[PDB]
């Protein structure tokens, strides 16, 4: 029985145990949705489209992209969805056997700089058109004004991270559409409300043009999905409050 | 000259032997963890997964190596299958593996003697399962009490006569309290553990203070 | 004598004692046929053609495309015959195994995890032509609606899986139309009778737009391979049910 | 100085002396196994593979150890050429060699002692066959019965000049769980389970306890 | 001195002490004969071809492509002759070791599954033109229909196999034709010379529209070599009862 | 303190002194194997190759292995090269290259006796040829028959007054069988083998028991 | 727990314990901004832009480009953003754990040929577009002239090393222009003032020409990154000093 | 034969016995560290982290390269995470499961006792914390000073008795350099060296000689 990693990572451990799993060793297949990240009073928000496609063909419209990947943050991942999914899994157990061997939980920046070295990873796949990238959201424990605790961070592929701090972001092939009318309708501290009404809202402008998107549809009953992060924890969001606040936008 | 383990097995029982105690019992909540530590910042009993505890005595180092190991195999069971093929049972043998394999190569054998304990799923009304490995390799499946680190013949018989199931949490804390007591003076400077079963997920939490003080009945 | 893999993994245990068994280490050869899957009342159903194709040519008429992987549970995988066929069974060998060592079965998402960690290591073979895609279902054991215990889940070449829930799904050639025709003559939870006729009938459906499928026919006697799973586990349709079942539908 | 082998030897001996005993008979249905255990949790008896059954006595880990060997082996076998080539005969030598190497290098030798038992196909007329592997690594071919763990002369005897072919399922339960009483008290605190040959494919089945009760004769 | 394969495979034993005698590890070479398996009453048969050729030209007329494997089995091997020819004998040795060293034959499911795994190693110097596909014939010991005993099964070039079970099947450039022939003169259960004719007679047809093939030459006494199995075991069919097969067949 | 190899040569003879015995020798059809074996799911005579056969004495699981890696060198050599250059030389020779390696580096030596046998070609007029091997890797080429395993010294005689040339299968099979009696009772509960040098090409063939009744003479 | 390098180089022993942090083993991914370096009286200065361009989209308007790596150094990175990003915190650790291990600090040359020693390492990835070219800066302890104490180093993409003594230099996409500027509006030793006021106009001047940069914007409010080292440290320049001394330079 | 753990045990002891000796403790600005050592390129006293301290006794070599590897498991975890996660705590359990192995397996074991200081971030109002461990790998959680090197028993009870809260600088260093004098003169040949919690980042900081001579009590 091995005793585990020296810097009490799994992944470390995987890497000279079990390197098979690790993204390192290893459209033709469904890719990753549309998604938005809003900072507010409380804390901070990520909102998901459902829209999976490979080619121009909808391989999945209850596909669920956001995550709580740890008590206090959550993060979607957009791109080649199979890697997309074993990667924010992967990453889920990273922060949550660090805590039980340690006793405590990661920095929040500890936490994104493990998201990097696991996207860092990837790269080859990237390279080879099986690219994806995560947007990672948490409410800063460490951080001094509980206000401004919410905090968004935006990847590359090639591993690097960005601090965001405008206050919203997006990934995902509708995310330039999305930002773009976040900048319009975004207001800074606000309403838990406030803020998960205007994401519902950009998937709605990023679905106009983005076929690759169509956020929300009353018709057929296709709503997306969301996680609030506050001072509580990580939450996820009822599709009651979803449904509900994607009929109040329409008109 | 053949019989080296009889002497092994005698440096493992000794190290034991002295040292503080560890009660882990069954009770209407879950499971319960009092173990005697004056120290804060290391500990006995940790959480093992999701409904997986772990206790042990014996050399520090020695039994925090087995510590980590085991919530290493755990997770690497959740990863590769699902969070809810994690089984008591599982990490259980794989101590008693271990643990016999140290005692048996290894130059010094290991002077712990470990407790694995599992509570069922939120809703499932299956009974907790306790398990004890012993730094030879052994274990047994007890479903009420387990008594481990120094001299436990007086608290075992203690626990022996003045268990009960569906036993209350605030009664448990001072059955067992009580059970330390008596053999081997015990102020709330102990590291006390539950495995909530009502949580629907983690299941493993820490008693503090404040909340130890209204619990842990004087003498 | 080895002491067998510390996970209980067959899987693993081949990966460090004979990495040459393993898919990960290896038209131009006969390939997979359509399969669809639906939910009902009781459980979950398999039901899968017989053309096996290479090239424009019939290679065979009589393959059987949906295994009993594990007491309650079964599969079909379509793509290169040889490769589907290898991966199948040592899925089973790695449920089975898992069992006799732990002493309980895998855990439904356990078993689902694992298939898909089976076809991520077939991703080399993919990219370059020789992909295989499973379609696993299953009576959920641990599930709270005995009515809704089945499951269906579908598979990416890259080792993403995904929880189908629409009652109904497909892979292979026709699994296109297959789908489309599912999603009209598909009723939600129903006879065992009701859901296995429905099958054969999209295979039929099927057969009518795709020429890699062909499925009933009458005239030659070439009838489709079913399997159900419910509450006693899986078992094999006979041919007299599906043949029956099949001039049924004729008109 | 160089019949330390002699040492080893005895070291195993005495391990498997002390420790419950088991009974592997043949009879009508197939092949019957009664083991004495208390726990519920772990076992000395387990399905190997679709027809063969194994059963041990001695230190747990290690003979749990060699268990899973087996069922490794085996499947190994069945996928590498055909569920139908996995045979007693071939685990059982497997085990030969495994126990005589573990013995001759190991640092102290496996206190084990093993049992493989096969049962003929469906169909096939044939009859059950048994094998017992020893610490050493020494095999023999009983087709009849199957004595170890503990004191075995009396149990030994007792089955000796108690057993009979085509011997009925109830009955034979009885033949053992006597056969076990009269030396080394022995309520349905056991473990039972059986390699009923009617069976298609796996041929493996637990005895549970209601089903017991109804099988285990009274003193 | 080795101790041997953990699994009575003289296969593995190379693996793991004589790579190099492995597939696995290695027209511009003369390929492989058409051959045809006919299915009868008492067992089966083998009955193949002697032209090799390399380009346009003829490089053998002689070849002996049938190969008794075991007392109670024989295949054909068509493709890359060198390749073929090791192939063959490999799995002869493979087979005839698993007795010596367990004392007992492999069922014919396993001797099968075997000859796959043999296969399957050849696939790298398949995809670059080395090809090779053997045929499967073998009298299954454990059997129920004693007449039925006889059995068939094709391969793929990845390693897939497959049962045969329409009485008849081929392999090698005129196996297209052959099997057509058959598909009409051959009868199901019948003499051991009225299928040994049905064979000899669709090699004749095949030569017809083949001119990698030319079967049974009168002129030049160039005849088909067969095998026959049954319960008595694999016997080398005699020239004459082949030559003289050959004449009766014309006209 | 340097003859640890005095030693280790009698634990070696030790093990062969106890433990029955067996009998190779030359005849008419070729060579016969009558060794001293209740079971008939183990053996200790065996066939090597084509014309080669192989019997030996001593623990199991240890002459068993080199059966094996003898099956395998054969299978090897007849591969590599042709089966024609398969020889009953080379296997001996192999053979006391390991016994010697093994007695001299292995912690235990191999208490084992080895006997390889080979027959001349279909036609060839050539006489059948015998290798003993023993545990210390010492080889000897009888021509006429070998005695190994429990006490020799009476059978060895009873057989060196009572070997002929061209000596009759039945006969053949009785001057053994006596050989075996007087010395160490001896019904047909035997392991016979023989090297029938008629056979094209197998040439191994073992003896039943139907055609055995036939052939095995009373006291 | 392992004794750390022979060297006391945090590198040398990622290079035999964690391989895989290493640059050696690894537009598509935002870029590097412009920087400048100046040399002047007291001390020396780095000032970046925060322009992050991936295509010809602004990925990043606050993009910190240079760092403090030790107390008495910074350096300023272009290229492929995440490579930057991670190749000077590796930079930083490496002179760190040196001081924290031997007691003493590195010497500016040997801090240097460190540097070098690391973007060496990433040529493999700089051929392939990724990239990077750091702009190292410090205060030499070890400097005869305490005025001429400043150090300008440049870089290669294959790991030399160049002293710049022309009192300043740059990199990036602006770095053309940028230098062009400076070798008009600059003095020899001067105010860190008058120093840190030239380099933010260099800035204003490539922004001119190139659209990879556009340094200060006052409507935006968009001010580059400074930082000096003079006999007292390395410290950061403040947004006030900065957002000033760019309306100053305007006209 | 089997205690050879406690002649290594002693034969640490021992080593740590002799030799200067070595005092920490926890005051107003943070953490104190006094160590007799007459020499100035050689030391005893290090930065380990951002807010760590490391101090050890014994033999150099084995305490100095344990010194090392300390500052490069900070920096890994510091590089891997972010500075904010290194903790005196990973360390400590880092150390002691380094020494436990070195006691266990190495040769000789190491003569060696260290102590790991934490000091909380500049804002928090956490108090310090200390962490010794032991050649045998054990660890304690003291919270006000710790003694180790040379002859403790005269230098702990000083200390004892004589240490208090919130302890000015200058008198803490009084307090210590009070406590090394009476037992086992003590001039301002020492290695003096604190961990202020007042500075942003770095907080190691070693005191001068002419800061010292204002801070060192005579006799």
């Amino acid at each position: 029985l091995s005793f585990g990693s020296n810097l009490s990572s799994f992944t470390d451990y995987l890497r000279g145990h079990a390197p098979e799993l690790l993204p390192e060793n290893r459209d033709l297949a469904p890719h990753g949705t549309t998604i938005v990240a809003l900072t507010y009073k409380g804390g901070v928000l990520l909102a998901g489209d459902r829209r999976a496609t490979q080619g121009n063909l909808i391989a999945s419209r209850d596909v669920e992209a956001v995550y709580v990947t740890d008590e206090y943050s959550a993060a979607g991942i957009a791109g080649t969805a199979g890697i997309a999914i074993e990667l924010v899994r992967l990453f889920a157990v990273e922060l949550e056997h660090y805590e039980k061997i340690e006793g405590v939980p990661l920095t929040f920046d500890g936490k994104a700089n493990r998201l990097a070295s696991m996207v860092r990873g990837n790269l080859g796949a990237a390279m080879q058109g099986l690219a994806v990238v995560p947007l990672l959201v948490g409410y800063d424990l460490d951080a001094d004004d509980e206000s401004r605790a919410g905090r968004i961070v935006s990847y590359d592929v090639v591993g690097g991270r960005y601090e965001e701090r405008a206050g919203y972001h997006a990934v995902g092939s509708g995310s330039l559409f999305a930002k773009s009318a976040l900048k319009k309708i975004y207001s800074p501290d606000s309403d838990e409300e406030t803020a998960l009404r205007a994401a519902i809202e950009s998937l709605y402008d990023a679905a106009d043009d983005d076929s690759a998107t169509g956020g929300p549809d009353l018709t057929r009953g296709i709503y997306p999905t969301a996680v609030t992060i506050t001072q509580a924890g990580a939450v996820h969001v009822s599709e009651e409050t979803t449904s509900e606040l994607a009929r109040r936008i329409v008109a | 000259a053949e019989q080296i383990m009889r002497d092994r097995s005698e440096l493992a029982r000794k190290g034991i032997a002295r040292g503080r105690s560890v009660v882990v019992l069954t009770f209407r909540d879950g499971v319960l963890f009092v173990a005697e530590n004056p120290s804060t910042a290391l500990h006995k009993v940790s959480e093992l997964y999701d409904r997986l505890g772990f206790a042990a005595v014996g050399k520090y180092n020695e039994f925090e190596n087995l510590r980590r190991a085991g919530i290493v195999h755990a997770d690497m069971r959740g990863y590769s299958y699902d969070r809810r093929d994690v089984t008591g049972r599982s990490l259980a043998n794989a101590y008693a593996q271990t643990l016999g394999t140290i005692f048996t190569e290894q130059p010094k054998p290991y002077e712990v003697e470990i407790c694995v304990a599992e509570v069922g799923r939120v809703g499932s009304p299956k009974a907790p399962q306790l398990y004890r490995i012993t730094y030879d390799g052994s274990i047994v499946d007890e479903q009420h009490f387990v008594v481990m680190g120094g001299t436990t013949e007086p608290i075992a018989t203690a626990m022996r006569e003045s268990y009960r199931a569906d036993l209350d949490l605030e009664a448990a804390v001072g059955i067992a309290v009580n059970a330390l007591r008596q053999g081997g003076v015990d102020v709330a400077s102990l590291e006390v553990a539950v495995l909530d079963q009502s949580r629907p997920r983690r299941a493993f939490r820490r008693i503090a203070g404040t909340a130890l003080e209204q619990l842990v009945p004087a003498e």
